[PDB]
């Protein structure tokens, strides 16, 4: 199986937060450390996103843009999956140095969000996801938000999200799998929204609350997100 | 330009 071996052989391996686990759990804290473990996942999908394949294909400006606007969800994604493998969905393992009990969902003012992600976690053990399943539709989700307007090279997009969409089934190869799986998929950007409001307003209050963003995680909340709160990058949703 | 085109 190539295109499985290929996404075995390049998945991202173990990334912590680097959070004191000796101070006290206090918004301005586990934020922080959010905002930190953010910019070590995303130099992770970067070199994940570079090596997969076809992606290359990609537009150099149409690469870096759908790394962009994907990241949230795709952290989400890998986030639930992490937490439903180490801990049965019981808590939210952002990293292992990072991991979320009910307490802390409270403290970071995060708790909503919290709470989808965990429903969103049990999906995995509710449905019996596989590894492998798991990550064709990670694949997949890097390839599911784009500009309404379409990106610089929009053909050869959508030929690798078509492309895309087939491993999946064939790793299917039932219709009523396919249907569970893209509601799973689609279950994803309405929490990836609303932690990009989050974020954005966090970003905007960060000076009176002592919260730290590294710069590129600033840009990227200030010229990205906008895109997509505005409605000028929108998911493609399968339903 | 832009720290993300950078980093990329
Ligand atoms: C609050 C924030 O720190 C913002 S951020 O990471 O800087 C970020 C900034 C810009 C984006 F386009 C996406 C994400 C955040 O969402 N952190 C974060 C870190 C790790 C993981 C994981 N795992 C997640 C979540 F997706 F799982 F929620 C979220």
């Amino acid at each position: 199986p190539i295109f499985l071996n290929v996404l075995e052989a390049i998945e991202p391996g173990v990334v912590c937060a680097g959070h004191d686990n000796n101070q006290p759990d206090s918004f301005a804290a586990l934020l922080s450390s959010l905002n930190e473990l953010g910019e070590r996942q995303l130099v992770h999908v970067v070199k994940w996103a570079k090596a997969l394949p076809g992606f290359r294909n990609l537009h150099v400006d149409d690469q870096m843009a759908v790394i962009q606007y994907s990241l949230m969800g795709l952290m989400v994604f890998a986030m639930g999956w992490r937490s439903f493998t180490n801990v049965n969905s019981a808590m939210l393992y952002f990293a292992p140095d990072l991991v979320f009990n009910e307490y802390r969902m409270h403290k970071s003012r995060m708790y909503s969000q919290c709470v989808r992600m965990r429903h969103l976690s049990q999906e995995f053990g509710w449905l019996q996801i596989t590894p492998q399943e798991f990550l064709c539709m990670k694949a997949l989700l890097l390839f599911s938000i784009i500009p309404v307007d379409g990106l610089k090279n929009q053909k050869f997009f959508d030929e690798l999200r078509m492309n895309y969409i087939k491993e999946l089934d064939r790793i299917i190869a039932c219709s009523r799998r396919f249907y569970q799986l893209t509601k799973l998929l689609d279950s994803v950007q309405p929490i990836a929204r609303e932690l990009h409001q989050f974020t954005f307003d966090l970003l905007i209050k960060s000076h009176m609350v002592s919260v730290d963003f590294p710069e590129m995680m600033a840009e990227i909340i200030s010229v990205q997100v906008p895109k997509i709160l505005s409605g000028k990058v929108k998911p493609i949703y399968f339903h | 330009d832009t720290l993300f085109s950078q980093h990329y």
